[PDB]
């Protein structure tokens, strides 16, 4: 056990076994200021959980999806990503490709929603 | 390779936010506007860049210390009736405390609107301005009315912890040679800061936190003479206050339920209020300051300490509060030396009762007399110097801006915004 | 792409392929006005997510359920519902029976929640 | 139908028929008093949903786990728990064993999260 | 016919920044802002 953000400097493979530690800490003059800090924490948490549900990843911490990895985003191989890079370094590399990936996941699930809707119709 | 989304990554950006107070007889910075406290996690291999000079906690703490000051003065007496004409005579009519006082007699309102009250009080010469037993008036009477410093609230600073809200973290630089800027090899995530006492003072950082290994010199741009230099000591220099007089506070009923506390009589030791700093301890502390100050200007340069240049009494003197009564010490014997490559120092201090504290105009405060003898024990844990624009560098004491006082306590802290959503390549493929 | 509420005039069959568009737009003196509207948007969103949870439809946009259609709520066949009417026209038709169906969906899930629960005990 | 908390005195077996009755009732300067009570209910509800989500129980009123029942918590047989005790009596008996159970459920899910994530790449 | 036929040149005692001192001042007030009390008194 490392603690909150303990694996920030750890490799992506090693830091992915402690996702629960960071996940559980995202939810919980000194009056309204302290009260609006709690409402901001809930709204920030709820819009992240909404994104997971839209991508079909609701209730999951590691969600393998159907969107293929465009090599333009990152040409590195798996060995030097999950064993040589940390999540802070990785976020810097793909910070500009984040929004195009988000749209790809959003539409891919929307296609899967109608694909399973038609399969159940038979 | 495919994009995989990780939620909860340890990634943070610099951010400005509203940190909430926390603390562990009412106070100016009371616990009724704060939260009970409860911690520190060492972030290995993390090298963050701090900047104590563009830190928003310093700017927010200045706003909050002011805000708690005004909030603590609204519910108590406003001295509008104290703008009358004063018939003031000397107290001594001849070096003492009594040469600093005027014995002022005036007509005051009674608790009944139609009745007056011939009363008198001893006002410091720094609070009365002559009108042309002469005729005087209180000094802050053409600018504002002085809300009386409420007698049941204490000016003693209690430690306050500034704690970050959810989604934010406070990064603490644990480096012991960290000046104020650049990378910090040792960083930690604290839930929130150590107890920062909001000690209000000028030219000297009374009480507070010491340096760890050696005197630290901290300037935004050491080559710019317009920037204050925040010296931080490693061993505190103890300074002892006093007002030897046995004051006699007197109560005047200026209205229904409102009382005005006045100096009725002064007896006892009438030596001028003063502060004592050990001459041996101060000399070796300036020796450490000079040693750490030649590193930025040269080994062969001449470091000379002069006294304050000029301006307001709040900026030319070591203004501070001690025992509820506000002192203004000369500190011209502290800063008087030239450095080439049991005894004590007595600093004569004046006292005022009408205080314009936060360098503002239009909001004064009347500090009521403190009954008895006032005694004082503080630690000088730092300095605020200004440099003069040749092989000789002259360092005069500085101040005025109260933010440099709390910039010396919040230099090691930094607020970051957690960015928990990050994408990265992996051999995954959604099924 | 049509946009938010763009398929309001589209038939029910065509407007059900754009549910992600409307779903993601339900979440995002004079300071409480801004703040109290945000809290009401979060509360309303959670009420509809709670209803989907107790119907067994959590994390789904199209959720086929076990509740039969009575034909006393609408006698129209599938051809004239999913290819002629729009979701606004349909809403004005079963508004009377909305709370009748909302009770049947909750009751069916609760019975289904235990029938599956009792099945795992074998 | 007994109503909200109607089965409070029923046995643990009979009280489990009506978990949806209590579940739906947990969610719904004088304005601030009402407004702060609303925010407290929302964040209190979300912390319970978050706990279920990290145990792999999101969207389920009854969830089966992979944590064996250590007899130290309670050695009473299954027949004298679901037909003799009420839920209020049970909560007082395992009150001190609650937190250690909560950690085991969290450790059981993220073990299944990674094992299924690993097996899914084969 | 002029603007000056719409104005009254009103003189009054006003308080000073010191409570015990008065201030004999004057101002031009529009006739629409002053009501007579019965150099008249308005
Ligand atoms: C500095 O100067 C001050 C005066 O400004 C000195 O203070 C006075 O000290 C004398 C003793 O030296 C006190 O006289 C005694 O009174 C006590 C009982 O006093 C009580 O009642 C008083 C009247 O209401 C009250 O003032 C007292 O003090 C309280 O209230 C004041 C505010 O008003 C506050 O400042 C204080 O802190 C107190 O809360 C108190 O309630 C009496 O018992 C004494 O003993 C004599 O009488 C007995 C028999 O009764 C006899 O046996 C003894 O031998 C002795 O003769 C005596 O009458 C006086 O009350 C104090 N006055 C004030 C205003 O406090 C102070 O001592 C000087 N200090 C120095 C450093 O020299
Ligand atoms: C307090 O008020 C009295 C009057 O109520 C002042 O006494 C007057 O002083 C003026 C001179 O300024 C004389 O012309 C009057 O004759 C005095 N009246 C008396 C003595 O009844 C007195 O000066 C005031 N005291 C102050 C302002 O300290
Ligand atoms: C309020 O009155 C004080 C005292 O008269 C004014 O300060 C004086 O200003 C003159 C003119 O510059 C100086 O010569 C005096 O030395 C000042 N006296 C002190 C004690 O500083 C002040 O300017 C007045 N304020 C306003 C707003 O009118
Ligand atoms: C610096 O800290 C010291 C110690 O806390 C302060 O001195 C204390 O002041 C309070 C209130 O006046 C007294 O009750 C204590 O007895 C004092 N302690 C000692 C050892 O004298 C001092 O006032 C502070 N300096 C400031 C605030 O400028
Ligand atoms: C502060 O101390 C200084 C130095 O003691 C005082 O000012 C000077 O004192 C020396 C001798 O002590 C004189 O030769 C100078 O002429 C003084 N300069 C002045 C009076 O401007 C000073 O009086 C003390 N107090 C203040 C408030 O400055
Ligand atoms: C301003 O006040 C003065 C008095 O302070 C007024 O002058 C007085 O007027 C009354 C008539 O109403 C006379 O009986 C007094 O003798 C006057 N006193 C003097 C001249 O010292 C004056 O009228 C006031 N001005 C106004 C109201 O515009
Ligand atoms: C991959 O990204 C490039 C831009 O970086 C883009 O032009 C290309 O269309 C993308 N390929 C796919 C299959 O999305
Ligand atoms: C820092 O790096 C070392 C090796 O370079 C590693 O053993 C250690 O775990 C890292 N720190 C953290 C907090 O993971
Ligand atoms: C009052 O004191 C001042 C300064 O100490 C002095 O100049 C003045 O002459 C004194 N007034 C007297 C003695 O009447
Ligand atoms: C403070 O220290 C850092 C790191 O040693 C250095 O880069 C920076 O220049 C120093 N500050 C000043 C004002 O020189
Ligand atoms: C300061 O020192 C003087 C003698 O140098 C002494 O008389 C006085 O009492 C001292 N005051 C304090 C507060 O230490
Ligand atoms: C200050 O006072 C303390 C006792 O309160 C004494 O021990 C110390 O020597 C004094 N120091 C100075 C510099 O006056
Ligand atoms: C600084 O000292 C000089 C004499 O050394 C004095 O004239 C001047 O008033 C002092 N300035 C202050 C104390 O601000
Ligand atoms: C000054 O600091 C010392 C330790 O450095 C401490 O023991 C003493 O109480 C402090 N004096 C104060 C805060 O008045
Ligand atoms: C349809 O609803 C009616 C009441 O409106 C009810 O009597 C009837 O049983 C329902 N149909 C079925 C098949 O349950
Ligand atoms: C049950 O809990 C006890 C602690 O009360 C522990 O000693 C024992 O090993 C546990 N049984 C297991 C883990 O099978």
């Amino acid at each position: 056990f490392l603690g909150f953000l303990g694996a920030a400097g750890s490799t992506m493979g090693a830091a992915s076994m402690t996702l629960t530690v960071q996940a559980r800490n995202l939810l919980s003059v000194w009056g309204i200021k302290q009260l609006q800090a709690r409402v901001l924490a809930v709204e920030r948490y709820l819009r992240d959980q909404q994104l997971l549900g839209i991508w079909g990843c609701s209730g999951k911490l590691i969600c393998c999806t159907n969107v293929p990895w465009n090599s333009s985003w990152s040409n590195r191989n798996l060995s030097e990503i999950w064993d040589n890079m940390t999540w802070l370094q990785w976020d810097k590399e793909i910070s500009n490709y984040t929004q195009i990936i988000y749209g790809l996941l959003e539409e891919s699930q929307n296609q899967q929603e109608k694909n399973e809707q038609d399969l159940l119709a038979l | 390779l495919w994009v995989t989304v990780y939620y909860g990554v340890p990634v943070w950006k610099d951010a400005e936010t509203t940190l909430f107070c926390a603390s562990d007889k009412h106070n100016v910075w009371a616990t009724h506007a704060c939260v009970p406290t409860d911690q520190e996690i060492h972030l290995e291999n993390v090298t963050e860049e701090f900047n104590m000079w563009k830190n928003n906690m310093v700017e927010q703490m200045h706003t909050d210390i002011i805000s708690l000051w005004d909030q603590s003065l609204k519910p108590c007496v406003k001295l509008t009736p104290l703008c009358v004409t004063l018939q003031c005579t000397n107290v001594t009519n001849n070096d003492d405390m009594r040469g600093e006082l005027k014995n002022c007699s005036f007509n005051m309102t009674t608790e009944l609107r139609d009745k007056k009250q011939k009363v008198y009080s001893l006002f410091y010469r720094l609070d009365v301005v002559q009108i042309n037993n002469k005729e005087y008036r209180l000094i802050n009477c053409n600018t504002s009315a002085i809300t009386q410093a409420c007698p049941k609230v204490s000016f003693e600073p209690i430690p306050i912890h500034y704690c970050a809200p959810a989604g934010f973290a406070i990064l603490k630089c644990k480096d012991k040679k960290f000046n104020g800027t650049g990378p910090c090899p040792s960083v930690s995530t604290v839930q929130c800061t150590h107890g920062i006492k909001p000690v209000v003072s000028t030219q000297l950082l009374l009480n507070g936190s010491l340096a760890e290994e050696e005197v630290m010199i901290r300037s935004e741009n050491i080559t710019n003479n317009a920037k204050n230099i925040l010296v931080q000591f490693n061993t505190p220099v103890q300074i002892n206050c006093t007002r030897p007089n046995n004051n006699t506070r007197k109560s005047i009923r200026i209205g229904p339920g409102q009382a005005f506390y006045a100096t009725g009589d002064i007896i006892g030791d009438i030596r001028q209020a003063h502060c004592n700093v050990s001459k041996a301890t101060w000399n070796e502390t300036l020796g450490k300051v000079v040693k750490q100050l030649r590193k930025h200007f040269g080994n062969n340069t001449i470091i000379r300490f002069a006294n304050s240049s000029g301006g307001d009494l709040e900026v030319t003197t070591h203004s501070f509060n001690c025992g509820g009564e506000f002192f203004y010490c000369n500190t011209s014997g502290l800063f008087n030396s030239t450095w080439i490559s049991n005894d004590s120092i007595t600093l004569p201090c004046r006292i005022k009762q009408i205080i314009n504290m936060w360098q503002r105009i239009g909001q004064a405060m009347y500090a009521p007399p403190i009954q008895g003898v006032i005694r004082c024990v503080s630690n000088i844990t730092g300095l605020i110097l200004t440099r003069d624009g040749s092989t000789t560098e002259t360092f005069r004491p500085g101040g005025g801006d109260m933010r440099d006082n709390w910039r010396s306590e919040l230099y090691k802290y930094k607020v970051v915004k957690i960015e928990p959503l990050g994408v990265a390549p992996t051999r995954c493929k959604r099924r």
